[PDB]
């Protein structure tokens, strides 16, 4: 007993001498109204706000559908054709087309091209796990949502292949944190939320 | 060494960010509290302050924030520019 | 198991016990204390240049014990072990080992020279000897073998990789792994196994060095996450992430010193 | 007020302690033995070992031999008491058969004597107090004497006809040595308590006292010579300072001093607490701590 | 016991390929040569006798910019004068932007200054042999770096408003300078397998 009762007696300063230490190296750094964070002379060390851009103090770790998936199932989720399927019509209501003229049949297979794009790369720089932390839980936007409108299976989409397509391309290109434009200076934020991006396609897929 | 930036083209974030609200509001109480010119119907209040952020939710409040980048540059934001 | 004993100090670890220092004039000159001799002698017999363009001289022999301790856990053999010391010594001794037959199995090593020029800065009167001491200390410090001077005993632990599948799915592929005990690297990659693309350490001073700046700031990253993690701690990658940037930001490692 | 108790070491060990590796020694055999006769109690000893410096040589054995000055190799001193001869001077450090193992390990400590070689010249290499003095041999030589009778192992026995006494203890603490870098036992362990002793109100009470009477013989003794000189009478109750230790006991128990307000400045805090008088059971847990 | 001669074959894993990478051009066959493809273009008397002509050139392909680097190893251990200020004449014949000379172990003082100091705007770079004769490029822990025209130096000095100083350094001695061959004073992009959320790139300066 008098061993964890010197071993408290520790803890009690020494965890406080090592505290200082870090304070003491890096009161020097904050974030300036650039979108960076920078050293006491203005030595650069982060060109995001954490890599992330975001505020540790507002996200929720979260996780990737479209990764542990069995390519044999990933198409059983997302891909979309006209061969022997056509199963969605059944859902497409009220209102199918039907199918109209090309366009449609084209943004399916487009839709899965980034989608795709998507599943290998990751991997290539995640090794296995799924659960990581994102800004703004979307596995709950969702639910609830589901709450607050509703609607069963047996009322049908109201809505059009051509608009969820459309809805996130709008909506992604509105989630800036590098501004502006300032070519190329778009590109530090093109792939500043990059990782944020690859769950949008993943949850909101045609 | 300053330089100033154009009101026309503008970089930094639309948005009033945590610190500034903070400071905005810091700033008003001390005017009004100095017997100051208050720029929206007085609901009835007593607070210097309580008072400024009546303010701030109209967005009726004076006040400028001069953000000063790395370069020596600055931009100048109205709060009711801000968001 | 090739590996595993392809990467070891080794050197004179498998003798402790040890170095005997007799006298023995006449090249044909024992005793004993055991049995060999006999193999002495047919080594003798075989005259196949005994007299050379020298003689006889190495009024000097000494023996070595050989622990079967650690001939069993290394794969070594006695004309290996005895096989690589003259080249690094020229030809001033003269080893002569036994077949695996043996109970003792052990090894002469003998010094010949004069007429030799002899010198020069330092002389040598009475007696015969430090200069021998001294052999030793590099003897038994050089050094044949896998030997990653400094790497000194390895172990194995099968660590759960993850893997991927032409399927889809991932599995745990349990691979072993050897576990250092100390620097160093680089001479650490050379080796048939191994592997470069893999290998790890503790010492970011090296990783430094040897890898890339970038290389070791990842290093540190991980480094701390294995300090505040095990187990069940508070982790952020960001503030993570920022200790680390501001460490290896201006090249050299700038520690954090109270 | 209340003394308190205290725990420094235990002295007449018979103490391995070793220590490693900055390094620079390796392998101790303090003593810091002291009669213990009364009172007194200051000197140490200490010996060393060393086995670095694969160049340099072979592992040879050393000594301090307080308070003056360096290291000073051991058959140095064996020939300093009445054993000169070889041989002998092991016969009291290992006892063969023998065991050649424990022995070799001379081999490089006699070396150390290969000048000495007689009496002569070992209580020569001993000039060295100091503050700059001799002048030289016979002077030397009655220092060394003066140290044999004093310093080298100052309990035992201080008179003069025994350092036939001394030649052994020598080769007994130089014997527990050889039993532990041959990994023959373990060293000793400091933990005890056991082996340390608690100085409660009187050992303390000592050498305080004493500490303040020498002074006494020091005050009066320069009163004697401003009497002689120009006065004389002879004596009387003229000198005797009565302010002596009576404050000097009273600001020196009252604090944490031991010889105040004198310069004795980082003199170890008491040891002198004032009572503590909460509770009862408080009070008496108090007349109890060290 | 002919170990010395297949752990350099290993130099041509760490050499040809130290290539693109930079932006010469070198043949995809030198890039894929097992164990005796190597013995067979040099013809050996063994078994042993290796060396030879151990060390070729090779062209880029960024057109301008100019000029060429030359590969070329030793075989002669220990180096050395008396194989240093003799092999740079050879080095101003073929005319070259600059060069590789490689060597084990150890390079004497007086063979490292009086070089680099007529050399002008050419250079002498830079490694050895028991040392970076593994591509290191291929790490987990090594992220790809990239080099930048003085004209992208110039962006990040803009889109950042930056002096080259405020940037993050990379020591000369740094495995992956000496591998690009970076100067003082170039910028190197790096596109680190950060999360981070996503692929976050950073960027250095020399010291």
């Amino acid at each position: 007993g008098r061993e964890g009762l010197i071993d408290t007696a520790v803890k009690t300063a020494e965890t406080g001498y090592i505290q200082r230490r870090l304070v003491k190296a890096m009161e020097d750094v904050m974030v300036r109204y650039d979108g960076t964070v920078r050293n006491a002379m203005g030595d650069i060390i982060q060109f995001a706000y954490g890599e992330d851009g975001l505020d540790a103090t507002l996200v929720e770790y979260q996780v990737f559908d479209s990764l542990r998936l069995s390519t044999k199932q990933f198409e059983k989720k997302y891909r979309i054709d006209l061969m022997e399927d056509r199963s969605l019509s059944l859902y497409m209501e009220n209102s199918i087309e039907n199918d109209s003229s090309v366009q449609d049949l084209l943004d399916e297979e487009y839709t899965q091209l980034v989608a795709d794009r998507e599943l290998l790369c990751k991997f290539i720089f995640p090794k296995g796990d799924a659960r990581w932390p994102l800004p703004v839980n979307v596995q709950r936007i969702i639910q609830n949502a589901l709450q607050i409108f509703h609607l069963e299976a047996k009322k049908p989409t109201d809505l059009l292949p051509s608009d969820i397509i459309n809805g996130l391309n709008e909506l992604i290109a509105k989630l800036t944190i590098f501004r502006g434009s300032d070519r190329i200076t778009r590109d530090v934020q093109n792939n500043a939320t990059l990782l944020f991006q690859i769950l949008l396609r993943s949850k909101f897929a045609v | 060494s300053g330089k100033a930036v154009a009101k026309e083209d503008r970089t930094t974030t639309p948005y009033m960010t945590k610190y500034e609200r903070a400071r905005i509001l810091g700033t008003r109480a001390l005017q009004i509290s100095m017997n100051a010119p208050v720029l929206v119907d007085l609901e009835g209040e007593t607070d210097p302050l309580q008072i400024a952020m009546k303010e701030l939710a109209q967005k009726k409040i004076p006040l400028l924030v001069r953000r000063y980048l790395p370069d020596g540059s600055y931009e100048d934001w109205s709060v009711a520019e801000l968001i | 198991k090739n590996v595993q004993t392809q990467i070891e100090h080794t050197t004179l670890s498998t003798v402790t016990s040890a170095t005997e220092i007799h006298y023995d004039p006449d090249p044909q000159d024992t005793v004993i204390e055991e049995d060999k001799d006999f193999v002495e002698a047919f080594f003798a017999i075989p005259d196949e240049e005994v007299e050379e363009n020298l003689y006889k001289q190495s009024p000097w022999l000494l023996r070595l014990e050989l622990d079967r301790a650690k001939m069993l856990d290394k794969k070594l053999s006695m004309s290996d072990v005895a096989g690589k010391i003259a080249e690094s010594f020229e030809r001033d001794l003269f080893t002569i080992w036994s077949e695996d037959n043996a109970d003792k199995l052990i090894i002469r090593c003998r010094i010949i020279r004069d007429d030799d020029r002899k010198a020069e800065d330092d002389d040598n009167m009475i007696e015969e000897d430090v200069f021998l001491k001294t052999i030793e200390g590099h003897m038994l410090e050089s050094i044949s073998l896998r030997g990653v001077p400094n790497i000194t005993r390895v172990y194995m632990m099968e660590h759960k990789i993850v893997r991927q599948i032409e399927d889809g799915t991932f599995e745990r592929a349990d691979e072993w792994v050897l576990e250092t005990d100390g620097i160093n690297l680089t001479e650490a990659m050379t080796v048939e196994g191994v592997d470069a693309t893999r290998t790890y350490s503790n010492s970011f001073v090296e990783i430094l060095q040897i890898l890339g700046i970038e290389a070791t700031r990842s290093a540190l990253l991980k480094e701390l996450r294995n300090v505040i993690e095990f187990d069940g701690s508070y982790v952020n990658y960001r503030h993570l992430a920022l200790l680390c940037d501001v460490m290896t930001s201006r090249g050299h490692l700038m520690a954090i010193t109270r | 007020k209340v003394i308190i108790a205290q725990e420094r070491s235990a002295a007449n060990i018979v103490q391995v302690f070793k220590k490693a590796a900055p390094s620079p020694i390796a392998y101790v055999a303090e003593i810091r033995s002291a009669l213990e006769r009364g009172s007194r109690l200051i000197s140490s000893m200490q010996i060393k070992l060393m086995a670095r410096n694969t160049e340099n040589s072979g592992q040879t054995i050393r000594a301090t031999l307080p308070y003056i000055r360096s290291d000073i190799p051991i058959v140095i001193v064996f020939r300093a008491l009445g054993v000169v001869p070889d041989r002998d001077i092991l016969e009291h450090i290992c006892y063969d058969p023998n065991d050649f193992q424990m022995l070799e390990m001379m081999k490089p400590c006699i070396e150390e004597a290969f000048v000495i070689q007689d009496k002569d010249i070992a209580l020569d290499y001993i000039g060295k107090r100091g503050s700059t003095t001799g002048v030289t041999r016979e002077k030397r030589l009655r220092y060394a004497h003066d140290i044999l009778q004093k310093e080298l192992l100052p309990h035992i026995t201080t008179m003069e006809g025994f350092e036939t006494r001394k030649a052994f203890f020598l080769g007994y603490m130089i014997h527990r040595m050889l039993l532990c870098a041959l990994e023959r036992r373990e060293p000793d362990d400091r933990d005890h308590f056991g082996k340390k002793r608690l100085d409660l109100a009187g050992p303390l009470l000592a050498s305080l006292f004493r500490m303040l009477f020498r002074k006494m013989t020091r005050d009066v003794y320069k009163y004697m010579q401003k009497c002689v000189e120009t006065n004389r009478e002879f004596n009387l109750t003229l000198a005797v300072k009565s302010n002596i230790i009576t404050n000097g006991l009273r600001y020196s128990l009252a604090t944490g001093n031991w010889g105040d307000q004198k310069r004795s400045m980082v003199n170890r805090v008491g040891v002198s607490q004032v009572l503590n008088r909460y509770t009862f059971a408080s009070t008496l847990s108090h007349l109890r701590r060290t | 016991e002919e170990k010395n001669i297949v752990r350099v074959f290993r130099a041509w894993k760490t050499a040809h390929q130290l290539v693109h990478d930079r932006g010469y051009g070198v043949s995809q066959a030198e890039l894929d040569l097992t164990l005796d493809q190597f013995k067979a273009m040099h013809c050996g008397m063994g078994r042993n006798l290796d060396r030879t002509t151990l060390s070729f050139y090779a062209k880029p392909s960024n057109d301008s910019n100019k000029g060429t680097i030359y590969i070329e190893f030793a075989k002669e251990p220990s180096v050395g004068i008396k194989e240093m200020r003799t092999f740079v004449h050879t080095l101003g014949d073929h005319n070259h932007k600059t060069g590789i000379l490689i060597y084990a172990n150890s390079m004497t003082p007086s063979a490292a200054k009086i070089i680099a100091t007529v050399t002008g705007q050419f250079t002498i770079e830079t490694f050895q042999e028991s040392d970076l004769i593994v591509n290191i490029t291929h790490h987990e822990l090594v992220p790809k770096h990239i080099l930048l025209s003085p004209d992208e130096k110039k962006e990040l000095l803009d889109r950042y408003k930056l002096r080259e100083t405020q940037l993050p350094r990379i020591q000369l001695a740094d495995p992956v300078a000496r591998y690009l061959g970076l100067k003082r004073g170039e910028v190197v992009k790096i596109v680190r397998r950060s999360e981070t959320s996503g692929r976050y790139n950073s960027y250095r300066i020399c010291a």
